[PDB]
């Protein structure tokens, strides 16, 4: 479903712009805890990235998927007059 | 006048070959050897002297060869005060039981919008009572409101509130046009209006006529019955003078009924398979309700979202018919809030410092932008949790959500718009901001909340 | 081009039998045959094929008349001969359909001989009015926890119960029919609920193990089964759900109160898309006909409650809707919640999580609501509800809320604690008296010392103690409908002991 | 009921008419007097007044049925031909029916047993070789058959002939043959 | 006489199938019997297709159908400003007929490449955030697209009235004819942008084409084109015009109800297959010609509805691959405090910063640098980026039917950019901001004028400015 990917993908999106930014001041003040804080966030920002390429894949499929059925549904409509 | 012969039947769609006399567009022809009136409102020509039409009743038992007459006319319907108090049908029958509905005037439920020279400017603002309605889109009388909302949100039983405190605080002779809704609720609706004195059976000082064509019509029925409505209300507006309230739930059905026609039409279907003439048709529609300089119709207009989607091509074209849309959205609905409207999604043409002053837009827009922040605060508060963050933004989100449960309002409540914006006022400044966040749920203005909170403080 | 305007027509014609009263065919093919003649037939009359077969005119065309065939069309050919009938389509109503087991024409497909009713009724009769109906008022027991807690349902209500498939519909409506045993062998008679069960393009198999299933159960004396299975032609598959209606309307009519079951809609909206498609209608969204919707309304809106100067008897629909991965945006399922009073809402997730009944109830609702509960149902569940409500509108954050305020825990806690109340095994309807001592032992707070996992051995133990102990309370609390001030002390009383002696 | 297929099928409304019109004639046998009806009916309907009469689609059908049957039963036409017009009015076929006379005749055209030869030159054809050339088409026929011999020329295909016997097709011309040796001296 | 004389065969929602009419044109005005008039879209060898400019209750098979001869035109000129006319140039304001001596044709062609020449005049809208971060040049085609209820009218209208300070003035190269075409509007919100239109005295040199959603889909597709041929006139006789289509959207989805009745092949949603021609043949005749054909030109400002922010849907492509930039608004931004809820982010303007002044131009380069890297990071170095971007997007707020000449914008972003308003915090800018206004208007008309009359800020200006601004912002609450 479209709006179903999409509101996953902006979910995932804030949730790598909130750790990157985690990152950003873990790194800041780690200047042992700090330190842990600033590599698993940067581990989460770049999961959370790899996350938002698979489903921007599925996206642009199921994107391309709908125009296609929408389509169909046209033609097969007008092709019955 | 002019008599034909059916030629086909296909489903809900009839198509009648007249040898003289072919009648234009849009007219009503009556079908002849029938019990109940069957009346078919024509379509298309199609040459040959055939017309295709759209059935007003089921078309079970037409035979192809039964004679049909020609009305003349489009769908004429009874107007006047005559029809305050009944229940009529899409073609002006009576089915409430109570016999014939005796008008001197009969009304065409085709007719032109006002022209262009015939608009007004005056805006004048209704208050309704209801914070959220009345503080963040407030109702403006003389246009058009809207009630968006998907199955489930809340929009009947708020026009049911409309009903009560609008129509009973009205001297305007109302119209409530229930296109395509459940026949129980209709029935509900009648009764609960008969016991509230607003409907008198007996010494007719009824003040609103309600047209019903429910769901197990055919899809023409559902199409027209808001025109009737739409009729009924000219009629009260033009030569009648009045400011008329037109009350139309719900008004995609409308809509979906134009598509379940276009389909049998022979028209190739548009997106979503909603008709190629979906646009302008509601268009046509929507353009008489409208205030004039003879009088006006303010209508609200609750709008079926299939789906909760607010971008399919039904309740997307109403939009741009609207002065002031509130949407029902269903993810506060879920959280138990009531009404269910969507503060970020309510829009509203008189919430301008020239209309409703500088300190009721600034509440608005204080409201409104408090909630977006703090729907933006609940990423990082999903992320890491509130007890991480700064101190003025957990205040802020405190703050926020005192007022997401000081929108809502139940005994009913009836909280003047002065009272209103005070209210939400001394909650946005945070004069409040030791009493808890359920102390504001399900109350009235500032005073029930601090007394809940008393209370609630006084137990636990 | 032209359907008539084949050769052999046109050389008869040019050249020189009753073709008012009587037609021919001109094509056959899919289950649709084309006749020519027939000039008199009406719009949905039955018609009488040569074999035997029989047909509905669906589509009256200038030149030739589109019948959709009821059976296997291999015995009908080209220029056979169509007879009229004149009427309409019908079937037997009555107490004698009661155990029966009956196809989409009221034809009996059990053996046990032949329907003995003595009245008919027609299939596309239209709904009652406004005027004849009165609001719902008296509560249908489907003797689920969940359901007859927060999603209450009324005589008279049409509530769908819509999911993926395997996620237990049947299941819900098999508890409900199985449940009127308690009522339909007492003596009063405005408590008793016939029931009617439209099979609509299941297995055979399927419909066997349902009747033996309401057989075991007992509850077959009370039920009819309209059988229109997936072998059946489409006419059939789109006729069973009017027959089932009409079969209903007969009890509805005359003061008797009706449920039927669609199981399911989906498939008959299948059925109706093919006749639609095979009969050339301009085809929509999803290939569906365009009045699809007016073929689910006109069914359902014929499920009413009647006022008293009408015999005051009721029709309840419960129509079944299968959605494809939880897309209730599609065609069929926005049109079947928008027609309905509401839906009862089965997710998968929540299936295999262990909760079930796998309502949910987030997305569940009832427009009736309260209206159509008795009081003590009342009293427990607008508290059990809004705990709920809180408790799930702060879930979003648990399995770390231990590291926060008093108040986020306390509300997962009881939350969790509601949820594991609510869940119940297949073909154990409950009483509404046990399901009120259930909710009353979960949310006045007698749950908050027991750990999530042991709470349903506590509802075991407990309603085993307090039918074995307490006849005398639960028979006051079904006579009054309400927990009486009294009965609250003994409530509590009773729930205090059994806590104290409780492991 | 059954129908009697002629020899040749023809296809569309036209084809369709014209094979009910045989079929209804060989039950009867009075098919060169349906060919004179229809030839008559033909000549009829191609002078303009009568056929802007017949192609106006704003006169209505009653209206026009009611010159053609006042105009058949003019000429005393039997009731075949009679009934076919009629039917041509009733379904609105009737513009197209000069189709169904052109039908019908190329029916009847091998109801008689001819085949139409079509023979093309680079010049104008001789009289003497031209029926040597027919004497020689007519030796590819079983008996009872007739050639319809229409030989109109090309200038352009640089000589020879080319014979078309129904569809059978000889290319004996000598463009062709320039150009075959022509893609054999290349490949 | 069946060539110059059709007679209606069939008639449905809107569609007239005629027979006859041998010698009609391609798109030519066609009368019926009742009066109303229709176009001649299909040429078909039995019939003709023809759209109908009004409603089908009128006309019925077997109606007279008369040639005029010419294709569709609409009467342009002065004559038309201050008038309310509808898709055809009738006028619907009830003041009388319109005087107009120069007919036009509505489809004619775009100039071509030599006629043309850069844009490199400022169209000024009097916004803040347009005329700095989005700037819009005489010649241009700038989109302005978003969902329902964001403020594009309200852009449209601001531009309008704004242009009223040129209009009043003395040099006739720097005036500016608007044009606003309402396509699917309602009646009602055409008149009270009439309304608005006529108190600020905006009235005198705009027209307003109006095809409202009661009006017949031939109308709406048609109004477009009516106005650009309106606008045309101006461009091609030395002057400069403005349009506005509010919106394109809505003559889109005119156009495909009339081809699909019309039975010709539906695409993507149904949308004709010549729909991005419909939109690019209408948005090309927006120009700037040289000095050698004139000098004039002709500003387009499309408007653009989405469906939930979704740019990526067939309509909004085609108009956002045809224009020079666009204008986005954001709900989300419009909740946010920011309005004009301008997305700074995603609003292009591909010619702007040539058009320009040069004033406007090296406080607007600060700005948007500014604005980016603070979007970009949106310590004790990078909350200083962030302190930096909330006062400017402080700045850029502005209230509705008020707006700036350029001298005072450049005061407002200059006191911004330099770094003044860092004292005071968030909240407090807005204040300022009006408080500061008054100022530079009051007692120090003469910096105005010679940045007015300058068009940049020379050094003794510069240093005039900031003392003004420190001068204010020392003695400011
Ligand atoms: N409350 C329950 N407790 C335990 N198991 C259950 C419950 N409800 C259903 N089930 C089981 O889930 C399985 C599927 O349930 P069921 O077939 O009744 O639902 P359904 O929606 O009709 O499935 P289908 O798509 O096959 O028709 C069954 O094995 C059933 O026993
Ligand atoms: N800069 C602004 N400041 C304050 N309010 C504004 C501003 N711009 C617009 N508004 C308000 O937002 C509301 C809607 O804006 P507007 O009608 O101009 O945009 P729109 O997209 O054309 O709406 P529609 O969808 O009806 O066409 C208006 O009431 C307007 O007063
Ligand atoms: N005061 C109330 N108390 C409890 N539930 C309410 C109240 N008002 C409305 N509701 C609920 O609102 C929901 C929406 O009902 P309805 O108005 O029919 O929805 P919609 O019109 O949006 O389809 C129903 O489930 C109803 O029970
Ligand atoms: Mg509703
Ligand atoms: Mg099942
Ligand atoms: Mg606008």
């Amino acid at each position: 479903t479209l709006k179903d990917i999409t509101r996953r993908l902006k979910s995932i999106k804030n949730i790598q712009k909130i750790t990157k930014s985690m990152k950003m001041v873990a790194a800041a003040k780690y200047a042992s805890e700090q330190s842990a804080r600033m590599t698993a966030m940067d581990n989460a920002s770049k999961n959370a990235s790899e996350m938002i390429d698979k489903l921007t894949l599925t996206f642009n499929r199921t994107r391309q998927a709908v125009i296609t059925k929408e389509l169909i549904e046209i033609i097969s409509g007008a092709a019955a007059l | 006048a002019a008599t034909g012969r059916i030629v086909a039947v296909i489903g809900a769609v009839v198509d009648v070959q007249f040898d003289e006399g072919l009648p234009p567009i849009l007219n009503a022809l009556e079908v002849q050897g029938r019990e109940t009136r069957l009346v078919l409102e024509v379509a298309q020509h199609l040459g040959e002297s055939t017309v295709r039409t759209i059935a007003m009743d089921g078309t079970e038992g037409l035979v192809r060869g039964q004679k049909v007459l020609d009305s003349g006319a489009p769908i004429k319907i009874p107007v006047g005060p005559e029809t305050l108090g009944r229940i009529m049908n899409v073609i002006g029958e009576p089915i409430d039981e109570r016999g014939p509905i005796k008008t001197k005037q009969f009304a065409p439920i085709h007719a032109e919008a006002p022209e262009f020279m015939e608009m007004s400017v005056e805006q004048e603002i209704l208050v309704t009572g209801i914070k959220v309605v009345d503080l963040l889109a407030p109702y403006a009388k003389g246009g058009k409101i809207g009630l968006f909302g998907g199955a489930g949100v809340g929009k009947t039983v708020l026009i049911m509130e409309l009903i009560n405190n609008v129509a009973k605080a009205h001297g305007g002779y109302s119209v409530f046009a229930g296109v395509g809704e459940r026949t129980r609720e209709g029935n509900d609706l009648y009764h609960e209006m008969i016991e509230s004195g607003v409907i008198n059976l007996k010494d007719a000082t009824s003040k609103v006529a309600l047209v019903y064509g429910q769901m197990n019509e055919p899809p023409g029925a559902r199409a027209r019955v808001a025109l009737t409505g739409l009729t009924v209300a000219e009629y009260f507006r033009d030569q009648e003078g009045q400011d008329v309230l037109l009350f139309i739930d719900n008004i995609f059905r409308f809509t979906q009924a134009g598509s379940e026609v276009s389909a049998l039409l022979g028209r190739i279907p548009s997106a979503v398979g909603y008709q190629p003439t979906l646009a302008t048709d509601m268009g046509t529609m929507q353009e008489r309700i409208t205030t004039t300089k003879k009088g006006s119709i303010t209508s609200v207009q609750a709008i079926y979202v299939p789906a909760d989607d607010l971008t399919d091509p039904a309740p997307a074209t109403t939009f741009a018919h609207l002065d002031a849309t509130t949407v029902l959205s269903r993810a506060i609905a879920e959280l138990g809030i009531y009404p269910a409207v969507d503060p970020l999604d309510s829009t509203s043409r008189i919430m301008d410092p020239n209309i409703v002053g500088s300190e009721h837009y600034d509440v608005a827009r204080g409201v409104q932008k408090i909630l977006q922040d703090y729907k933006s605060l609940q990423d990082i508060i999903a992320i890491l949790g509130m007890d991480e963050l700064s101190e003025e933004d957990k205040l802020t989100v405190s703050r926020a959500r005192k007022i997401q449960r000081f929108l809502s309002q139940p005994m009913g409540k009836l909280v003047p718009l002065k009272e209103t914006i005070k209210g939400f006022q001394q909650i946005l400044a945070g004069e409040y901001d030791h009493l808890p966040e359920q102390a504001f749920y399900m109350v009235g203005p500032i005073e029930e909340a601090v007394a809940k909170a008393d209370k609630l403080a006084e137990e636990h | 081009t032209g359907t008539a305007e084949m050769s052999s027509i046109l050389e008869e014609r040019i050249l020189g039998v009753d073709l008012e009263e009587t037609g021919r065919v001109l094509s056959i093919g899919d289950g649709i045959a084309r006749v020519h003649g027939l000039r008199n037939v009406q719009a949905e009359e039955m018609v009488e094929f040569s074999s035997g077969l029989k047909g509905m005119s669906l589509n009256l065309e200038p030149d030739n008349v589109g019948v959709v065939v009821f059976g296997n069309d291999k015995l009908i050919k080209e220029g056979d001969i169509v007879k009229r009938t004149g009427a309409i389509v019908d079937v037997p109503v009555g107490e004698e359909l009661l155990g029966r087991v009956v196809d989409a024409l009221g034809n009996a497909i059990d053996g046990k001989g032949p329907i003995g009713s003595k009245t008919r009724r027609r299939v596309g009769l239209k709904a009652p009015g406004i005027i004849p109906r009165i609001s719902v008022r008296e509560p249908m027991q489907t003797g689920i926890k969940a359901v007859d807690s927060l999603v209450p349902i009324g005589r008279g209500q049409r509530e769908l119960i819509i999911g993926d498939r395997q996620t237990g519909k049947t299941s819900i409506a098999i508890d409900t029919i199985i449940n009127q045993k308690r009522f339909n062998d007492g003596s009063d008679e405005k408590k008793k609920l016939y029931c009617i069960y439209v099979a609509i393009g299941q297995k055979r198999s399927t419909v066997a193990q349902l009747v033996k299933r309401l057989t075991d159960a007992d509850a077959m004396k009370y039920t009819i089964v309209v059988s229109a299975t997936a072998s059946d032609a489409a006419p059939l598959q789109y006729l069973a759900p009017y027959s089932g209606c009409s079969m209903g309307e007969y009890f509805r009519d005359n003061g008797k109160h009706a449920l039927i079951i669609y199981d399911d809609l989906s498939k008959q909206a299948v059925a109706y898309r093919q006749m639609s498609l095979l009969l050339r209608r301009p085809p929509g969204r999803e290939a569906y006909p365009g009045d699809v919707f007016y073929l689910h309304s006109r069914l359902l809106e014929r499920a009413a409650k009647m006022n008293d100067a009408f015999g005051g008897g009721s029709l309840t629909a419960l129509p079944v809707i299968e959605t494809q991965a939880g897309d209730v945006s599609a065609y069929i399922p926005t049109n079947v919640i928008s027609i309905t009073d509401g839906q009862i809402f089965l997710e998968t997730e929540l299936f295999y999580k262990g909760i079930r009944p796998a309502i949910n109830v987030g997305l569940s609702v009832s427009r009736v609501g309260s209206a159509a509960q008795t009081r003590a149902m009342k009293q427990v569940a607008g508290t059990m509800k809004l705990e709920l409500a809180q408790y799930r509108e702060v879930a979003a954050f648990a399995q770390f809320g231990s590291d926060l305020d008093a108040a986020t825990q306390q509300l997962l806690s009881r939350g969790v604690r509601l949820t594991e109340l609510l869940k119940q095994g297949q073909y154990s309807p409950m009483a509404i008296e046990e399901q009120v001592a259930v909710i009353y032992a979960g949310v006045r707070g007698y749950l908050d010392k027991l750990e999530p996992s042991k709470i349903t051995k506590f509802e075991n133990a407990f309603l085993s103690h307090v039918v074995s102990q307490h006849q005398a309370l639960l028979g006051t609390i079904r006579a009054d409908g309400k927990i009486s001030e009294q009965s609250d002390a003994k409530l509590k009383e009773i729930v205090t002991n059994f806590l104290a002696g409780f492991e | 009921a059954k129908l009697v297929r002629p020899p040749v099928q023809v296809y569309g409304i036209e084809g369709r008419y014209a094979t009910a019109l045989y079929s209804a004639a060989s039950k009867q046998n009075k098919l060169e007097q349906v060919e004179k009806e229809l030839l008559r009916v033909a000549q009829i309907l191609k002078e303009p007044k009568v056929a802007a009469s017949v192609l106006n689609p704003y006169v209505k059908r009653s209206i026009k049925v009611k010159s053609l049957n006042d105009i058949t039963a003019k000429e005393r036409f039997s009731p075949l031909t009679t009934n076919l017009i009629n039917l041509l009015a009733e379904n609105g076929r009737l513009s197209n029916t000069q189709g169904v006379v052109s039908a019908f005749s190329t029916m009847m055209s091998v109801h008689r047993g001819e085949v139409p030869c079509t023979v093309t030159s680079a010049s104008p054809l001789e009289e003497a070789t031209l029926s040597e050339l027919k004497t020689v088409l007519k030796s590819f026929l079983s008996q009872g058959q007739v050639l319809k011999l229409e030989a109109k020329t090309d200038p352009s295909i640089l000589g020879g002939m080319i014979v078309r016997i129904g569809e059978k097709y000889v290319d004996m011309s000598v463009k062709t043959k320039i150009q075959k040796l022509g893609r054999a001296m290349r490949e």
